[PDB]
């Protein structure tokens, strides 16, 4: 039965995931004739094995104590629909509990039934912390119902669904500000409801700043402490040609032969730069073609990838999808370099360990897609005007009122539109649930599922306000739980590979070198030096920096604005020239902070006279007075150390950031190829600011979709209906033939890919620091050793090596942890 | 002189010298922006505007452009001095100020472009022709050379719990 | 209120040893009841409502009730002290970026495409009213019967712009959360020009959102790990 009830499960789950809106009658019957066959085969299987097993020693398994429930509930509706209790959607309950038998897929995977052994102590034991999150949401919903309760009394016909009117509608409006989706528009209604951007009005922004800055914090303590103190214990229980110059030269050619592909105009058939880069294409192919037979002259997976790229780039010195297969021209650089390949196999071995968590998240998304199909099948239609509710009604023309003015009207033809992201089949349901999973556009699906009327009827305002439950369980159980346990899986598969304190401290004491101080001779200049190192002087400089900043925030829209700029310029010039005199330009230019100060001082001086030269008879030169704020972090060591330990790790791992850079390059090129001839028009998401016409615009669009702007609307802004650009070349009659449906794979993949790589770069950098982050600041550590270096260089001003025996009194100047 | 005779920094000061010569030829070549009214074409420059068809002649007519370019050249002959005296008497540190000077050179030269650019918008056609691309490349040369030389002179990011900027060699 | 009186009578004059008031989560309940009584009596003196908005602190009393909830709530506060330097860095980076934006884009987004001789903003169906530039490098108006003129409050009814320090430090924080940052970018593009402004935003997202998120995931994950290993023993 280890491969005989698998077949029954599969033929049941494949008949459950073939229902769609407008299915033919013969399928309607095949799913009714087979729905009882695959239930009788389940009762004889819960019979012909219970008797062979037992009746008291069979219920002992929490695994098999559920397999009986599916039959005990299925046998109801068969002999329940033979009743007059038709109850149209009351039978939809008996149908939505039919797919409850989809859980048998989980049982057939040892991991899938062992991962929950501690997950049962994850949620159920720490449901006390998941309760305080709810107690927080309930307080902020009640505060919203007071602040903006019934204040959205706007005199226009604009609709505002995310308001605080009742409790079920304030909870939805707070959950959305908490998931940070379109929360910036819930703030503009709250600011315009009071006065506008007046004095009282703008102070309602605090409500939307504390709710997001301290609501997400708890969220990073709820669904994270769940997935790093409990996904660790599960793993604990599981435990118990050959010359170098040729390479250095040809590696500079795949970069050039890639940058010649990128910066190429995709629109015009024969452009001026097109043929020049074709010439460079042949001039670089004529060079790469000598390296292959040379590799075959000195000789006879990684050594063969240099061939097909030139083979499919020289054949011509359909016809275009091969040019899409020549975007891997830079994909032949992974062998010439060392770290570039040493990272690729670490991302291909990091995927194998995370392969188990990406299988349960695709079955959970396919289980939630079936529920959506039963709830919202075909209900996502609508008419142009919300007054016609069927497709026979929604015909003809109607009036629209600009500015909500009853005397300024326009004739529009009304048409029966179908929402872009709907729930008709299981594929479209999985698409919609995906775009909800990334938090983009989920309120516009919420307020459309709340209004759904019937199977082929238009919406009804606030019809079923309970449907929000479906969109709030899916968003907590996938986008908040599974996503964080996957990040924890990565963080704990990275944490294994990385006394110990004694070892670090002896290495420190082995490889330390003192500090040069340059305390000066010539007492006439020593008197100048003593006044620029005294604590009072440094605190006065800090105060001057902060006073200049407060002098910089005074400026507004609509002179005393520049006399103080000149005052501070001269004061910071004097404290530089005097410090030079006190250090004699040999110790001054040692400390990098002084180099930075020198840079900023001369920059501000250049600006202060660059403005006077103009005003006698370059906006960025005024930024050098703002950057004086950074120089005050040379005193805050607690921030300096954090910044340093993270910039230290962002520079010791560049071969993983090069992965993201190569991904962006590849996808930018493919995008410029596929949909780059789409016209530029306002009202679409492909416009003068966001398009694939040039290369930087494509990289900017990709960086937009990465941060998660309305990428699901760009995905629809290029899908085989579009008007090609005028100045592009095409055939007559083929205007509305632009863009391809391949976009559905271009974006859906990109996001997912970029969701991984980023996380990659985000955990490496973190695990690389796992000694600093987990460091008890009370016992002993290199901060005390830096204190020791300091007090030593105090008595040892110049480097000078080791110092005289007695001056030992520095041991009288050390505090307990080294005492 | 350990940071004063490295190859990766000698190539940078070579690029700096190439930037110096391109900037010295971009400040005097007054043939870097053409105007095309339409047969009286004028060649622009920071100092002399010339006319051509016959009557070949240059003259003057925005003091900002030339004045700022002079500021940039002043930064050049302020920076190269401290640059060359970095090779004698163990004076390697001097490579740090020099670099920054070069940086600002570029910046000043850069705004020169802008102001002249703006002048080209007030007057016909326009085609940055001969020394405009020269100055556009000289800016990048001087700017990136200054920045790279500055970072190659500054010792290193510690990278170890014991290392530190401003060490004892 | 009778419960608070009963408790204060079962312990001292009011504290007498710091007994009832210094009982941790019991001063909070007295505060709640005291402001409640104050609002009730201030109701019957005028026969406003910013004092009845303190009525929403009642669900906190449940936290005062179950001591397990008091133990949990004091774990999410023990982890917020190591995040003091991350916060001190985010606040200062927002303060710097606000001043930069305040110096570069101070008052550029105030013209737009009205209808000729009208005070009606000319846009297309799904477009938001965006700035304009005439005799400039920004975008030109291309609606049929429209002209570009100033005296227009701002993009989001006047809420998004870098005019004074307040509105700038607000529209910087709105981009730091990676929500509608492209909208600010596109409005600045339409106002001043297309080529320079991206440096301000594309960087504000790298150092501002992503880098800070990395720091926060590092200090927390380290804190959870150091809590687990310093307690499983
Ligand atoms: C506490 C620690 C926190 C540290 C955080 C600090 C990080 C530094 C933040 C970078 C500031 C942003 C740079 C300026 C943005 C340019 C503004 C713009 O594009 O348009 C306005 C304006 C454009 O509007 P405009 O209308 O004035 O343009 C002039 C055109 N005419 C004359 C016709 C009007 O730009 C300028 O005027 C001059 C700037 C042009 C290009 C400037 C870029 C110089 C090179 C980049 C500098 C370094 C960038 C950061 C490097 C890495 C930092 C980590
Ligand atoms: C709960 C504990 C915090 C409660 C404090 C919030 C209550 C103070 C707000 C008072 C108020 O909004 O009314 C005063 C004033 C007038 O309001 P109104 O008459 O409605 O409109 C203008 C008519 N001339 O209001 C105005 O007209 C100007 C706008 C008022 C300013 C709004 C302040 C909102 C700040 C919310 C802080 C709470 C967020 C964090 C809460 C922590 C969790 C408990
Ligand atoms: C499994 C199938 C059980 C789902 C029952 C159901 O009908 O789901 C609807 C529910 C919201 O209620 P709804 O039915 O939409 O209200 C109007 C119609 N009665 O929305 C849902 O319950 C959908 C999500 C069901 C929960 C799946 C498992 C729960 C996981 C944590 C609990
Ligand atoms: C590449 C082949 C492998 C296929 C999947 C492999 C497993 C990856 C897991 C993917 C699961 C994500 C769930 C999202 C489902 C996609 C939506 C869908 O299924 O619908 C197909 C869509 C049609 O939808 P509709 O709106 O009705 O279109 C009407 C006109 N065509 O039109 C479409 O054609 C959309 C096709 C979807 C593209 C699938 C490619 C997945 C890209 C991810 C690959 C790498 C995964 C990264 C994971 C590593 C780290 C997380
Ligand atoms: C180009 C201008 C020069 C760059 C500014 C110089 C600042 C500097 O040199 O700081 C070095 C700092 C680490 O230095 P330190 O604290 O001595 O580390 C040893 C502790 N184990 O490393 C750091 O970066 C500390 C945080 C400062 C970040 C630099 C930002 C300023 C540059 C813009
Ligand atoms: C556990 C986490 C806790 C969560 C932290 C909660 C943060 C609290 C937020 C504090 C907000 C302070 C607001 C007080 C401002 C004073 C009001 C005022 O007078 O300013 C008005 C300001 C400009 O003047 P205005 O009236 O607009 O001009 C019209 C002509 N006179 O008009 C305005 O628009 C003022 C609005 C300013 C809002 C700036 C918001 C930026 C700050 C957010 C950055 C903090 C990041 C925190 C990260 C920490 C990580 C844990
Ligand atoms: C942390 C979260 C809270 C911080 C945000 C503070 C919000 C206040 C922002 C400043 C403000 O509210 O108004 C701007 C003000 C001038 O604005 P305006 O009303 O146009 O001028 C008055 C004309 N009679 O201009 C000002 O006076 C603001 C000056 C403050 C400078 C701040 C820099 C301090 C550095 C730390
Ligand atoms: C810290 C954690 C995360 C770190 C991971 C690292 C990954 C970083 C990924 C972020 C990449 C962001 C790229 C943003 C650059 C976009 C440039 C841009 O948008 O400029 C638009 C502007 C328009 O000009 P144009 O298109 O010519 O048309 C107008 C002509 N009148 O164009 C211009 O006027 C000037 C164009 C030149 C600009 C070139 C500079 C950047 C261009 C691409 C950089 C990257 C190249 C390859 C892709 C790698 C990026 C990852
Ligand atoms: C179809 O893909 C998916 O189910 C995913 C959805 C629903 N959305 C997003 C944004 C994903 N992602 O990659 O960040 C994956 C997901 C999500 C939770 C855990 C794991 C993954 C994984 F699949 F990526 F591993
Ligand atoms: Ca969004």
């Amino acid at each position: 039965f280890y491969w005989l009830v698998i077949l029954i499960v599969a033929l049941n789950t494949l008949s459950i995931a073939s229902e769609h809106h407008n299915q033919p009658l013969w399928l309607t019957h095949l799913q009714d004739i087979a729905n009882r066959v695959l239930l009788s085969l389940f009762t004889i299987e819960m019979l012909l094995k219970m008797y062979g097993l037992g009746l008291r020693q069979y219920f002992m398994s929490i695994f098999n104590r559920f397999d009986c429930f599916v039959v005990c509930s299925g046998i109801l509706e068969l002999l329940l629909v033979e009743s007059g209790a038709m109850t149209p959607l009351g039978i939809s309950v008996l149908r939505c509990i039919r797919l409850l038998r989809l859980f048998k897929i989980t049982k057939y995977w040892t991991s899938l039934s062992n991962l929950v052994a501690s997950l049962l102590n994850s949620i159920r034991s720490i449901a006390s912390l998941l309760l305080l999150l709810f107690l927080f949401i309930i307080i902020f919903a009640l505060l919203g119902m007071q602040l903006f309760g019934g204040r959205y009394d706007f005199e226009d016909t604009e609709v505002r669904r995310s308001n605080f009117d009742n409790f079920p509608q304030a909870l939805i409006s707070v959950f959305q500000v908490l998931t940070g989706e379109d929360w910036n528009s819930v703030m503009y209604n709250g600011i315009m409801a009071y006065g506008g951007p007046s004095y009282p009005g703008v102070l309602v922004c605090i409500y939307f700043i504390i709710l997001f800055v301290c609501g997400n914090y708890i969220l990073l303590n709820v669904f994270l402490a769940i997935a790093v103190d409990n996904l660790a214990e599960a793993e604990s229980l599981t435990s118990a040609v050959n010359a170098t110059w040729f390479t250095n030269f040809i590696l500079l050619f795949i970069l050039l032969s890639s940058a010649a592909l990128a910066a190429e105009d995709p629109i015009r058939a024969e452009s001026v730069r097109n043929q020049i880069l074709g010439y460079f294409d042949i001039a670089f192919t004529s060079v790469f073609t000598v390296e292959i037979v040379l590799k075959m002259t000195t000789y006879g997976y990684f050594n063969i990838l240099d061939l097909l790229v030139v083979a499919v780039s020289l054949i011509s010195m359909v016809v275009k999808i091969l040019r899409v297969l020549r975007v891997l021209r830079p994909l032949r650089a992974i062998n010439r370099a060392k770290g570039l390949k040493h990272v690729v196999q670490c991302v291909f071995v990091a995927i194998r360990t995370i392969g188990n968590i990406v299988l349960v998240t695709t079955l959970l998304q396919f289980m939630f897609a079936c529920i959506g199909v039963q709830l919202f099948k075909g209900k996502f239609f609508s008419c142009n005007d919300l007054s016609k509710m069927t497709e026979e009604e929604c015909r003809g023309y109607y009036y629209v009122y600009k500015d909500g003015d009853p005397t300024q009207m326009e004739l529009r033809p009304r048409q029966w539109i179908h929402n872009d992201f709907h729930f008709d089949n299981v594929l479209s349901a999985m698409m919609s649930l995906f775009t909800v999973s990334t938090f983009e556009g989920w309120p516009q699906l919420l307020y459309r599922a709340i209004d759904s009327n019937e199977e082929d009827m238009g919406p009804v305002y606030n019809n079923r306000v309970e449907m929000a439950i479906f969109f709030i369980i899916y968003i907590i159980l996938i986008a908040f739980f599974m996503m964080n346990i996957f990040v924890g899986f990565v963080i704990v598969t990275f944490q294994e590979q990385g006394d110990k304190n004694q070892r670090q401290c002896v290495q420190y004491a082995l490889k330390a070198r003192p500090l040069r101080c340059y305390i000066p001779k010539n007492p006439y200049q020593y008197q100048v030096w003593y006044v620029v190192t005294s604590s009072y002087f440094e605190y006065l400089m800090f105060a001057l920096i902060m006073l200049n900043t407060i002098c910089l925030g005074m400026q507004h829209y609509h002179h005393i604005s520049d006399i103080l700029n000149v005052a501070f310029t001269i004061i910071f010039t004097l404290e530089m020239i005097l410090k030079l005199l006190a250090f004699k330009a040999r110790g001054y230019f040692g400390d990098p902070w002084n180099v930075f100060d020198f840079l900023i001082v001369i920059g501000s001086i250049i600006d202060v006279i660059l403005s006077e030269i103009d005003t006698f008879l370059s906006a960025f030169f005024r930024l050098f007075r703002v950057m004086r704020l950074i120089k005050l972090l040379s005193r805050a060591e607690g921030v300096r150390t954090l910044l340093w330990t993270f910039i230290k790790s962002f520079q010791a791992l560049p071969y993983v950031a090069l992965l993201i850079v190569m991904l962006f390059f590849i996808y930018a090129v493919i995008g410029m190829q596929m949909f780059g001839k789409i016209a530029l028009v306002d009202g679409t998401q492909i416009n003068r600011n966001n398009n694939f016409q040039t290369f930087p615009q494509a990289v900017l669009l990709l960086f937009r979709c990465a941060t998660g702007e309305a990428w699901q609307e760009i995905l629809l802004a290029c899908s085989y209906g579009k008007l090609c650009d005028p100045e592009s070349d095409y055939a007559p009659g083929e205007e509305y033939t632009c863009g391809t449906n391949f976009a559905y794979y271009y974006f859906i993949s990109f996001y997912m890919l970029c969701a991984f790589l980023i996380i990659n770069l985000f955990v490496a950098v973190i695990m690389d620091n796992f000694d600093y982050l987990t460091r008890d600041w009370s016992i002993l550590g290199p901060h005390h050793l830096d204190e020791f270096k300091a007090i030593w260089a105090e008595y040892d001003p110049e480097a000078k090596g080791r110092i005289k025996h007695l001056d030992v009194t520095l041991l009288r100047r050390i505090q307990p942890p080294l005492g | 002189m350990s940071p004063t005779e490295a190859p990766k920094v000698r190539v940078t000061l070579f690029c700096i010298l190439v930037g110096i010569v391109l900037a010295m030829t971009a400040v005097v070549s007054d043939h870097w922006a053409v105007l095309s009214p339409h047969c009286e074409a004028a060649h622009f420059g920071l100092w002399r505007i010339c006319t051509k068809r016959g009557e070949k002649n240059c003259s003057y007519f925005s003091i900002s452009a030339a004045a700022i370019s002079v500021f940039s050249l002043g930064f050049l002959i302020m920076g190269t001095i401290c640059a060359l005296m970095a090779f004698r008497k163990k004076r390697d540190y001097l490579l740090r100020p020099a670099s920054m000077f070069y940086v600002f050179a570029g910046l000043c030269l850069f705004v020169s472009l802008e102001v002249m650019r703006q002048s080209v918008k007030r007057m016909i056609e326009y085609y940055y022709s001969w020394s405009f691309a020269c100055a556009c490349a000289a800016f990048v040369l001087l700017f990136l050379g200054g920045i790279s030389l500055l970072l190659f002179s500054l010792p290193r990011m510690p990278q170890n719990p014991w290392e530190s900027c401003m060490d004892a060699e | 209120s009778i419960e608070a009186a009963m408790k204060i009578i079962a312990y001292g004059f009011l504290f007498h040893q710091d007994a009832y008031l210094r009982s941790g989560w019991n001063v909070l309940d007295f505060i709640i009841v005291f402001l409640g009584v104050f609002t009730a009596i201030l109701e019957q003196v005028n026969v406003v409502k910013a004092l009845r908005a303190f009525r929403v602190l009642r669900p906190l009393r449940l936290v005062s009730g179950v001591p397990s909830l008091q133990v949990v709530l004091n774990s999410i506060f023990k982890a917020m002290l190591p995040l003091f330097h991350i916060a001190l860095l985010v606040l200062f980076m927002v303060i710097i970026y606000a001043i930069i934006g305040l110096e570069l884009f101070k008052g550029k987004m105030h013209k737009t495409c009205y209808y000729i001789g009208t005070d009606i903003v000319a846009t297309v169906e799904n477009e938001k009213p965006s700035p304009c530039a005439r005799t400039g490098s920004g975008r030109p108006c291309t609606i049929n019967g429209s002209e570009c003129r100033g005296g227009w409050p701002g993009p989001n009814h006047g809420i998004t712009h870098f005019d004074n320090f307040g509105f700038s430090m607000l529209t910087v924080y709105q981009c730091i959360t990676m929500e509608g940052w492209t909208d600010v970018l596109y409005w600045v593009n339409d106002a001043i020009g297309n080529e320079w402004p991206w440096i301000y935003f594309v960087t504000l997202i790298l150092l501002g959102s992503f880098f800070i998120l990395n720091l926060v995931l590092g200090v927390l994950s380290g804190e959870f790990t150091k809590e687990r290993e310093k307690a499983k023993s």
